[PDB]
């Protein structure tokens, strides 16, 4: 995706 | 071994299943942790094991997912109609699996985890977890239970960051971790890129105005954090 | 039937969900009574299996050598632990192999036609027996080494008499072969002698080589290097 | 580990 998300 | 018992012992076999990449036993171990704290608290060191467990195996089937939904849409359009009633056979397979997986944590964190945290930091910890779950539902349920998804996922967010906003610096890694998460639900989820950037901005403005809070032990959790938020913030305007 | 399972076979290699790539590929097998497997679905079941014991290969290493040293440190607890999580790593790595080597017994290499997949399908018993050999002990790990040379010795001698010395596929049996010699055996010597001569030999004609055939055949002799100039310093 | 096997 786009988007990252937290660790 | 069948009298192996106590947070310590099965903490122990979490780190094993860690190291060799076995995490669904992870997950089993830590649940194992879970049930012996039952109605105490977890330490930092085993919710953090509890979350890199679920965050690997729910993380492998989101990645399975992905791709077999994107083949799905090929032969679709493709007209190969005996292909696509075979995918969506295997992704309602997988699925079944994303919502056990997901089932699993959020039972642990409605019934013990987050009745029992006590301080700022726990609060806004578990309840980050639980819309991180609710959401990773709504990225493949449809219909009612998608909206109920997304109600949950907002609805643990939204109190989080209340909690966030009253008890935690700007700079705290767990309250910059919920902003960006938030941001990726409003963008994601809820298609409104809009917000997604403005809130994004906002925590990392909040950060930035603050950049001298953040001391050498949280520091470099916090920039990860905040160049993630950066680089969404890049994506989603271009 | 066939064809469904190697469909879906295919499915499970995209998603990496490399346990259910071989449930499928072992009914694409079952669902072919005498024939041979083709290429296509030869490959998928070796990616399959590869896959599913690699994964365990890499955990039983990081493991033994967690359990060295919390030994070193006194730890037996922790020891005992460790030792009771390695053997059950060791039970999947043993039914594993016991899957692809019953189905190498009883079908696959009965029913292999040619030179080509008769080299593949003993290459392909020897390397699970070498993957027994990498953890078993005593007669366990005794039988395994015996089992290895023996099929990796039958199928070197239906290669050189009829497969190029480039084709990937002798190629890859030197490769193991030699592996199997400097690893399970200790005769790092041997294991040098045997990867060099299958080296020379593929240089010799790889003018032949075309476009689609070079890469493939090239791959593997750069691995064959590889472990030499590794072996060669020690 | 030292060596590489066949892919
Ligand atoms: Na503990
Ligand atoms: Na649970
Ligand atoms: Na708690």
């Amino acid at each position: 995706r786009i988007s990252n998300s937290a660790p | 071994g069948a009298m192996a018992s106590g947070r310590e012992e099965f903490v122990y076999m979490a780190k094993l299943a860690e190291q060799a990449e076995r995490y669904e036993e992870m997950v089993e171990f830590m649940e194992k942790v879970s049930a012996a704290v039952d109605g105490d608290e977890l330490t930092v060191e085993e919710r953090n094991l509890l979350s890199v467990a679920y965050k690997n195996v729910i993380g492998a089937r989101r990645a399975s997912w992905r791709i077999i939904s994107s083949i799905e849409q090929k032969e679709e359009s493709r007209g190969n109609d005996d292909h696509v009633t075979a995918i969506r056979e295997y992704r309602s397979k997988i699925e079944t699996e994303l919502s056990g997986i997901c089932d699993g944590i959020l039972k642990l964190l409605d019934s013990r985890l987050i009745p029992a945290a006590a301080s700022g930091d726990s609060k806004v910890f578990y309840l980050k977890m639980k819309g991180d779950y609710h959401r990773y539902l709504a990225e493949f349920k449809t219909g009612q239970e998608r909206k109920d998804a997304a109600e949950h996922t907002l609805a643990a967010y939204k109190s989080a960051q209340d909690i966030a906003n009253a008890e935690l610096a700007p700079t705290h890694p767990i309250r910059l971790g919920l902003a960006l998460n938030f941001s990726v639900f409003y963008y994601e989820i809820l298609n409104s890129p809009d917000r997604a950037c403005n809130l994004a901005k906002q925590a990392f403005d909040e950060a930035i105005a603050e950049l001298d809070t953040l001391g050498e032990e949280s520091y470099k959790d916090s920039t990860l954090i905040m160049q993630l938020l950066r680089d969404n913030l890049t994506l989603w305007t271009s």
